[PDB]
């Protein structure tokens, strides 16, 4: 069995083992990696997104496994494309983060598993400082990738 | 900020520049005024203070030039007054302006520091001098330079 907490901890330390029994779990319960219960109820963060924050050397293969699991249930598209919902990071996707981190490899990977390239990150974190701040590029992956000189 | 920085210049200007011009001005005015009192027998321009006040007007812009008739050897009195004006009204007043121009150039960055200091002292005191009433007591600065 797996609750939200269980996976998020596994992800935090790049553990691909504690997620050995993962796929077969939501096969029995037919639960989806995308269920309401597998996201933070106030931000909309998913395990893939936790993984995106918990990088070590711009690397995490909990990602590769996490994606793999989502296709086997074909949560695939809406999984890789889930966005933040809090006023701060609203509309931020994993692809936004990969770029923010200047990580070709993870941009490449996300685009190949079908990240929406037109997804607008539009929360207060992506507009001019309250100061909050900060910082605006606006919104769309291309725009980001240019404004950060990439 | 605009007015406060300006006030610093007035204070800076006053003591050093104004103070320096004042000494020489008192010295010149005193000497010449004494020379004049000796010169005049009668008519109330004899009194040192009275002559001195008449001598001051030259500096104000109200100088009378030949204020008093009742002096002897008249050409000398005029010579005394012309010399006082040349060295003292023109040479000094115009000099004071140039020297003021100097204090101003040197100060301004310094006078911004002084203004900054003055706000700090006023603020620090009110909180201490504000009863040390409940008040804040984390600093961070929003930053964004690349450098990336």
């Amino acid at each position: 069995l797996y609750d939200r907490r269980s996976i998020f901890d596994a992800v935090a330390q790049s553990n691909c083992q504690e997620l050995e029994s993962l796929l077969p779990f939501l096969q029995r319960s037919k639960k989806r990696l995308t269920d309401s219960e597998f996201k933070d109820p106030e931000t909309g963060k998913t395990c893939l997104l936790k993984a995106m924050l918990n990088l070590h050397n711009g690397q995490n293969d909990t990602i590769a496994l996490l994606l793999d699991v989502a296709r086997k249930t074909d949560s695939l598209k809406q999984f890789v494309n889930a966005s933040y919902t809090d006023s701060y990071y609203k509309g931020q996707t994993a692809l936004h983060i990969a770029i923010e981190r200047r990580n070709m490899t993870l941009v490449t990977l996300l685009v190949e598993n079908g990240a929406d390239v037109q997804a607008a990150a539009n929360g207060d974190f992506f507009k001019k400082t309250k100061g909050r701040p900060g910082f605006y590029f606006g919104e769309l992956p291309l725009s980001l990738a240019a404004c950060t000189n990439q | 900020q605009q007015m406060g920085i300006y006030a610093v210049m007035i204070e800076k200007m006053i003591l050093r520049d104004l103070c320096r011009f004042m000494f020489v001005y008192l010295v010149f005015l005193f000497g010449f005024s004494t020379a004049v009192v000796t010169l005049i027998e009668d008519g109330k321009y004899n009194s040192l203070y009275s002559t001195c006040l008449e001598l001051f007007k030259f500096t104000i812009g109200m100088g009378d030039l030949e204020f008093t008739e009742n002096y002897d050897f008249k050409a000398v009195f005029i010579i005394l007054l012309l010399a006082y004006v040349i060295l003292t009204y023109i040479l000094l007043l115009n000099m004071l302006i140039a020297l003021m121009g100097e204090t101003v150039n040197k100060i301004a960055q310094e006078s911004k520091n002084i203004w900054k200091l003055q706000r700090a002292i006023t603020i620090l005191d009110t909180e201490k001098s504000f009863l040390k009433c409940m008040r804040k007591a984390x600093x961070x600065x929003x930053x964004x330079x690349x450098x990336x």
